[PDB]
């Protein structure tokens, strides 16, 4: 109930590093009972810094599960031979979890379409998933690849492949994107060095208040189901946008008007938002408010208000029926080495636009591009897939546009 | 991760002994003895690199072979060459035929197999296998003929790990014997289709950045080659070291090649200041950055500008920001973008460590794959066929076994490897 | 000056293995229109479209008895047999298999060469004795299936400054009888690598007749028996283990032919250096593409629905047949 999750992926196993710290800290968690999850990756080197030094001694450690064949970062390889050696070893240790924990809640699979790492052996661990645990809540997450910014050389081809199946497999699910982070913390963290452990720092913040203080005591706490029944108005999972606004740094605070209205109308002028598909034209379908500290609720009944009486960030016509509020109780809590600066109330949105396809399509026509001279075909056929594979995502991501295209502006 | 070490010709065993100078002091390791680094960092993926067999020592594990005995027996004679199990010698006192088929058909052609338990031994000897270097020279037959003569087997005994090819491409003027570029031809004939990565490098380049960035006026080749054991020291090791988003040689592999045809690779390396004078108030993963990508700083004969960027992997090591690494990266995709070619995106491949070396604070790691080298193996190409055409060299190949018809299959093979070069030039 | 590459199609017959588990006919047999419908939109272009009852003489008769008239030109001419797993590759051209009775069991092979045999009674005025060569093409390495054993090191191929690939490390045997031939091929077959127990490699047979031009100007013919692999893409469900990697080096081979073969008919976007160097079964059928040589092309498909979009792609293997 105290929910039990995965992380596969490099940057997921650290976000998860920074994420669970920013757990066993908010808690009360002292640094010696109750660890609550699994950590796998394709490399026992990412597992061994935490394997390591701290947070060593605060795992049971038989059940960090590695590979230790390649890192392997291409998809037909990652979702092919080099992990069904591990896939069952993990399928194993999470149905130990799952009878060892009593009323599970859901699932929360934290990845990475950044490589072949959390691609594919997160596409057939979230289809066994659906075979074994089909009747409870998918919440797939991977981080979104930069539109510009990018890493990775075949940064298509991992998500490309990946959001053939993944889509099937989760229904509510949540990326973001660095490059907007690194907005952030340049801009309204106002440091110039984005280390790679902030930003896990600020995705644990939103994820930290997303359950773990919604299991904590709340008076409107909700349901992880209430996500994947409010977001999406269709069945086909769709997937929403994620902001913890109040991202002011330890000199900022000297700010006494700072209340719920700043924070809240601040989750939602466009470059803030965390992704580079700002709201410029995305019609608002779905708006959940997750709200924690002493909130007040004159802010929400006249900043809300004049958020839905603005007429500039227009929602959808046709579906205009898009919020959903919960507020928890319990402030968030200060890293010791972290840069938020002790707010006494918070905000963690969320909200399904049109904007996203538009995203999409930064990554699909650029797709297209390394796609057109048939590039990196002998490493993919070389381990497993085929020309078809690859027409099946570009008709897939195809079809999917349209679906992300007609609920919006077609009233 | 484990990945044994191969020295051929008699160019190879300086070409890597100044690399077993140097990773050997980046662990903390004696002549003799043992881990003597105050961090317990150097220790916790050494496996890749070396065994331990007698227990308290250290051993690389490396296969050290000559066509002729007196160049490795001064290597073991060195500050380095009693840190070697003796026993993983193989060599002759054969005379080291310095056409390239003499070491490819006959001298060592009856040394391979006592090469092939080394590697037998040496391969199975601990955890999964996972990649081999090839340190040679094209300068001759020893490192070229017994090379590819290795490897061309290797390849059929072990079709699943990775072939890193350190060749040593000659300088297109300044030239060692002018019996030279046939030593080419017929290496990399039959280097394309047994291996999956070739880092070339070139002389004259050697001694533009020795003698000119570095103001020290006297190339010695021990400095020559400590820069490229600062390559290799740079590339994978660093990479099995703890790291933020560290690749493998697998990645690099996928990564920086289109095609199978693997488009041999260029290194560099960032830092490169003279002695003492260089006191600069400015030196950082940035400066790295511009380093990195001028016509100079670049191992190649051939000016890496003059083509297109198929695909570049940068390996960065220090404690830094990847927001001001891709930044940089971003403006290297603006600023340099008509010769960047456009339809791959991404011509980067970010690389990110954790450690500096043992007195920088902060250095870098450059690997390339531009379209230039198409005006390389063409240059190597206008030699061959230049003095194909009087058949005067014929004689020491015919004596050796090699054929008639192989010749111009090598041309042809090489001559479209350089056609399709042109082909995504553009 | 140059004759486009021919291109012809088959439909096998349905077995019941697959009749009774309820593969329906997803094709549309249509053997004298010259077109196959497939589905209810989808028509292609064929030269010579093969029924699911069709003779191997009226094969032999509309592809391969006109390039054996065009194969005295002194000239090349290539035809292959291609399929998905399952196609029937091996009744195609007709070897690898022995009943003889009716003799159309088997194929074009002993219709060639005993018709080669018929072609060297006529013509005795030109000094002409064939020699034949029978090759493997497995996890991209050579074997010669003639001998029981031949080191890799020595099979290597060559090329010359005129333009041909000379073979290495091959066995040539001459041509005496059809006992012999048939000898050769059955001593062969024994010695290639369930039923077909993989049907993995590619079987290559090559035929080879120099023309002596009328002591003067050499006028090189060779004909090909190059039998292709089975085409499985998708297929998760099938090859597992350590036969997993059986199929998945040669899986690759297929489509880099594809990637080959697909780089001629499309010029939209600057169509580069054609890339004959990727795979073994390429290099040997550079001279097999294109120019004044001659090659038809013949592929196998199925009736069943499951490999519906796999037929379509052994469609798209025939849409960009273009030269
Ligand atoms: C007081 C001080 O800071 O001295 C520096 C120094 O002055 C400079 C000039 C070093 C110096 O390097 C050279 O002069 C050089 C000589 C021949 C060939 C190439 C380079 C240095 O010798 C090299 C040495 O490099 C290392 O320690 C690295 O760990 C390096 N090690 C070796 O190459 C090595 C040398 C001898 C024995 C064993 C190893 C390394 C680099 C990449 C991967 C692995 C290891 C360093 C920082 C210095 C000195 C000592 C003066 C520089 O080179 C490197 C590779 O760091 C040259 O430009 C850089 C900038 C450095 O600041
Ligand atoms: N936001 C964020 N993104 C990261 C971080 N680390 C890596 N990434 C991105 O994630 C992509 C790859 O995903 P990862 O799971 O981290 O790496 P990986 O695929 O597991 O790589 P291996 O560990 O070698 O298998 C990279 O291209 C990065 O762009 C991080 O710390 N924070
Ligand atoms: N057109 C066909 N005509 C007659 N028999 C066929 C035909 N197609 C399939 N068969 C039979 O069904 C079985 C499957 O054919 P088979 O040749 O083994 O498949 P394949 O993929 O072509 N294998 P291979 O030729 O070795 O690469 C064989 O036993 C055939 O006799
Ligand atoms: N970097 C470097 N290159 C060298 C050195 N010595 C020789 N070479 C090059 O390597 C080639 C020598 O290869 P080698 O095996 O020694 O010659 P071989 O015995 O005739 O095959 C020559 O062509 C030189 O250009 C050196 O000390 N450093």
């Amino acid at each position: 109930r105290e929910c039990i999750s995965i992380h596969v992926g490099q940057a997921g196993v650290q976000i998860g590093n920074a994420c669970w710290e920013l757990y066993c800290l908010e808690h009360g968690i002292q640094p010696d009972h109750v660890p609550r999850a699994v950590f796998v990756d394709l490399e026992p080197t990412v597992i061994d810094e935490v394997r390591t030094g701290t947070y060593r001694q605060l795992f049971h450690p038989e059940q960090l599960i590695t590979g230790k064949e390649d890192a392997a970062n291409n998809y037909a390889r990652g979702h092919y031979t080099i992990g069904k050696e591990i896939i069952d070893l993990v399928l194993d240790r999470i149905r130990k979890l799952a009878d060892q924990c009593t009323g599970l809640q859901g699932f929360s699979v934290f990845h990475s379409f950044g490589g072949g790492t959390g691609s594919g052996f997160t596409s057939l661990l979230m289809e066994r998933l659906s075979v074994d645990y089909g009747k409870k809540s998918k919440l797939e997450f991977s981080i979104y690849p930069a539109p510009q910014v990018s890493t990775a050389v075949v940064e298509p081809y991992n998500s490309i492949l990946t959001t053939h199946t993944t889509l099937e497999h989760s229904d509510c699910a949540f990326m973001v994107d660095n490059e907007a982070i690194y907005d952030i913390c340049r801009r309204n963290l106002d440091i110039e060095r984005p280390t790679y452990t902030n930003l896990n720092r600020l995705i644990g913040q939103i994820v930290s208040s997303i359950t773990a203080s919604l299991r904590f005591d709340g008076a409107l706490n909700v349901d992880l189901t209430e996500f994947q029944t409010n977001l999406v108005p269709y069945p086909r999972a769709h997937f929403p946008l994620a902001t913890y606004a109040p991202v002011i740094s330890a000199e900022k605070a000297y700010h006494e008007q700072l209340s719920v209205a700043e924070i809240t109308n601040a989750c939602f002028e466009p470059a803030n938002q965390m992704v580079k598909c700002d709201p410029r034209h995305g019609k608002y379908m779905a708006c959940c408010l997750l709200y924690r500290g002493d909130v007040v609720p004159k802010d929400v009944n006249a900043a809300i208000a004049t958020i839905k009486t603005k007429r500039t960030i227009q929602f959808v016509d046709w579906c205009p029926t898009g919020f959903k509020v919960g507020i928890n109780y319990e402030p968030p809590t200060v890293v010791p080495g972290g840069d938020l600066a002790k707010v006494q109330r918070a905000v963690c949105m969320l909200s399904n636009t049109t904007a996203i396809a538009e995203a999409w399509a930064r990554l699909d026509h650029k797709f297209d591009l390394m796609y057109a001279k048939r590039a990196f075909v002998h490493w993919y056929v070389g381990e497993g897939m085929e020309e078809g594979e690859f027409s099946e995502a570009r008709e897939d991501m195809a079809a999917l546009e349209k679906d992300y295209e007609e609920v919006g502006v077609d009233s | 991760r484990e990945i044994v070490h191969i020295q051929a010709g008699q160019c190879g065993n300086q070409i890597g002994a100044k690399f077993w100078e140097v990773i050997s002091d980046e662990h903390g390791i004696d002549p003799t003895g043992s881990y003597h680094g105050d961090s317990d960092l150097q220790l916790e993926r050494i496996n890749v690199y070396y065994n331990e067999a007698a227990g308290n020592k250290y051993v690389p594990r490396a296969i050290l072979v000559d066509l002729e005995p007196g160049t490795m027996d001064s290597v073991r004679s060195g500050p380095f060459g009693q840190i070697f199990r003796p026993d993983n010698f193989v060599f002759g006192q054969s005379g080291a035929g310095n056409n390239w088929a003499k070491g490819h058909y006959t001298e060592g052609a009856e040394l391979v197999d006592s090469v092939l338990d080394v590697v037998r031994k040496e391969s199975e000897s601990c955890d999964c296998l996972q990649g081999f270097q090839l340190t040679h020279s094209l300068g001759g037959g020893t490192g070229s003929g017994m090379g590819t003569l290795l490897i061309s087997k290797i390849r059929e005994e072990y079709p699943d790990r990775i072939m890193n090819t350190f060749s040593v491409v000659p300088s297109p003027k300044v030239s060692d014997t002018v019996v030279e570029p046939y030593n080419a031809t017929l290496s990399v004939h039959q280097l394309v289709e047994n291996t999956d990565e070739t880092y070339c490098i070139d002389n004259e380049a050697l001694y533009d950045i020795c003698f000119r960035t570095l103001k020290l006026t006297t190339p010695t080749y021990g400095d020559l080659n400590h820069l490229v054991s600062a390559t290799m020291s740079g590339v994978t090791t660093c990479l099995r070291f703890p790291g933020q988003l560290n690749a493998d040689l697998r990645k690099l592999a996928v990564n920086m090649v289109p095609f199978p045809r693997l488009h041999f690779f260029m290194p560099g390396f960032a830092p490169l200041t003279s002695r003492g004078s260089q006191q600069y108030r400015a030196l950082t993963v940035p400066e790295l950055t511009q380093q990195m990508f001028d016509a100079k700083n670049m191992m190649a004969a051939c000016d890496p500008r003059h083509g297109r960027y198929l695909t570049v992997a940068a390996v960065f090591r220090g404690r830094m920001s990847m927001k001001e690494v891709d930044e940089q990266m971003l403006n290297v995709q603006n600023k340099n973008s008509s010769y960047f070619v456009e339809w791959i995106p991404n011509n980067v491949k970010t690389a990110v460590c954790d450690i500096p070396p043992r007195g920088l604070k902060m250095s870098a790691t450059f690997i390339g794959n531009s379209t230039a080298i198409q005006e390389l193996f063409k240059r190597i190409s206008e030699q061959f066929t230049a003095m194909f055409r009087r058949k005067a060299f014929l004689h020491w190949y015919t004596g050796e076994g090699m054929d008639e018809m192989e010749f111009t299959e090598a041309e042809s093979n090489m001559n479209d490897l350089v056609s399709e070069y042109q082909q995504y030039q553009d | 000056e140059e004759a486009p590459v021919r291109v012809a199609l088959r439909v096998r017959p349905l077995l019941p293995k697959e009749l009774l588990h309820g593969h329906q006919s997803c094709l549309q047999v249509e053997p004298g229109l010259g077109r196959v419908t497939l589905g209810r939109d989808r028509h292609f272009g064929f030269h010579v479209v093969l029924a699911e009852d069709a003779g191997q003489e009226a094969v032999y008769q509309a592809c391969v008895q006109p390039l054996l008239e065009a194969f005295f030109e002194g000239f090349n001419a290539t035809v292959f047999a291609y399929g998905q797993t399952g196609s029937g590759k091996t009744y195609t051209m007709g070897e690898a298999s022995v009943a003889s009775l009716l003799e159309d069991e088997q194929g074009i092979v002993p219709r060639a060469m005993a018709e080669a045999f018929k072609l060297i009674d006529e013509n005795d005025l030109l000094d002409c004795l064939v020699h034949v060569s029978y090759l493997e093409v497995y996890k991209e390495e050579f074997r010669d299936l003639l001998e029981v054993g031949t080191a890799s090191r020595d099979i290597q191929l060559r090329e010359d400054e005129r333009g041909n690939v000379v073979l290495c490390g091959v066995k040539e045997v001459d041509v005496e009888g059809l006992d012999e031939v048939l000898s050769l091929l059955e001593m062969g077959n024994a010695a290639r690598h369930l039923n077909h127990l993989s049907s993995r490699s590619h079987t290559v047979f090559t035929v080879t007749l120099e023309q002596r031009g009328r002591p003067g100007q050499l006028l090189v013919s060779k004909f090909h028996f190059v039998d292709l692999a089975g085409s499985e893409r998708v297929l998760k469900t099938g090859s597992t283990g350590e036969r997993l990697k059986e199929s998945i080096q040669i899986n690759s081979s297929l489509l880099a032919l594809g990637n080959v073969i697909s780089a001629l008919g499309d010029p939209q976007r600057r169509g580069s250096h054609i890339p004959y160097r990727d795979s073994k079964i390429t290099r040997i059928l550079k001279d097999s593409l294109g120019g004044n040589a001659k090659t038809v092309m013949i592929a196998c498909v199925s009736p069943s629905s499951s490999d519906f979009d796999e037929t379509l792609n052994t469609l798209n293997y025939a849409s960009r047949a273009q030269n």
